[PDB]
């Protein structure tokens, strides 16, 4: 345990905490594939709901009684917004919405 | 005993940023002498 | 492409990055206050202001570095400027904190350099960097004897 | 003390983030109809 602790004292730095804010209107908007604006596939999907938007993994789909909108985190690039010579280990803190 | 001065040189290290003094040299070379098998190393570290 | 002023102490544009530099021996801090209340003019804390026109919600990216020779313990040597509007790269901001904070301990009139860079001059951040009006520093220090 | 919820989250991973409503078309049509975007504040730290 204290060769444990001696390596996290040795190892553990400050940060760089980031925020950053997505639209998943923007996101679905410039997907280049199967492409949409969200206001109206979200109204589409709510007076029927039946449909889908966009590709898997990156799309609206309604599934029984449940809306659900989607995401992929290695279709944003968020790992390349700053340079890589301040840290390669980018790890989520938190998620609000 | 070397993990536990290493962590003594580590406050020793915080206590020459914060006071801005370098030369703060508090933790003696020693305490851990080899014939009687380092006894008396933590008493010696807590001396410092 | 271009640059402005002189090194240490101007902008320059290196490939898609924009940095602002700056000289803490040219902000003459030590001497804004005598000399008889303590001579360890040390920095506590330095936060960036960005009055420019954010669209909704739309973020910043600017990194403030430091260049020098100075200890720092670790990663306190810059910050990740996302909010704009007097933040550090801290989420909520806590003085006496058990950790260093960023830029804690920097003897405020030493020989160093302060850069800000904005990743992406052209791309997603062409509009930020034509409506930035100027960059608010607050240097947050502390004279002890 | 705890862990935050989606900490440690490697920002780069070829994962789903998937944000689902209940109640379509009960409770909840109308919050949907009025939606409009969905606004991720994704926190994150760069570390070395």
């Amino acid at each position: 345990l204290a060769q444990m602790e001696k390596s996290y004292l040795e190892k553990d730095e400050r940060a760089l905490e980031v925020t950053r804010t997505v639209s998943l209107a923007e996101v679905y908007a410039g997907l280049t594939e199967n492409s949409f604006i969200l206001k109206d596939k979200v109204t589409e999907l709510v007076n029927a709901g039946e449909g889908s938007a966009g590709t898997t993994l990156n799309g609206l789909n309604v599934e029984g009684t449940q809306l659900q909108a989607s995401l992929k985190l290695s279709d944003l690039n968020i790992a390349t917004d700053y340079p890589d010579g301040l840290g390669n280990t980018r790890r989520i803190k938190q998620i609000s919405v | 005993y070397d993990l536990a001065v290493s962590l003594c040189l580590m406050a020793e290290q915080t206590y020459q940023y914060e006071l801005n003094n370098a030369a703060a040299h508090f933790i003696k070379p020693g305490a851990w002498h080899g014939t009687y098998a380092g006894l008396l190393a933590g008493e010696t570290l807590m001396l410092n | 492409e271009g640059s402005a002023g002189t090194t240490l102490n101007g902008l320059n544009v290196e490939g898609t990055q924009l940095q602002a530099s700056l000289k803490l021996s040219d902000l003459n801090i030590a001497t804004d206050y005598p000399d008889g209340l303590g001579n360890t003019r040390r920095i506590k804390q330095i936060s960036v202001t960005l009055p420019a026109l954010l669209g909704p919600y739309q973020d910043v990216r600017a990194i403030l570095s430091y260049g020098g020779s100075t200890m720092m313990p670790r990663g306190c040597k810059a910050i990740a400027i996302s909010h704009g509007m007097n933040d550090s790269g801290q989420f909520q901001m806590d003085f006496n904190d058990a950790k260093y904070l960023p830029f804690e301990g920097l003897p405020v009139a030493d020989t160093g350099t302060l850069t800000l860079s904005f990743p992406g001059i052209s791309g997603k951040q062409k509009s930020l960097l034509l409506s930035l009006s100027d960059i608010i520093l607050h240097i947050r220090y502390t004279i002890r004897s």
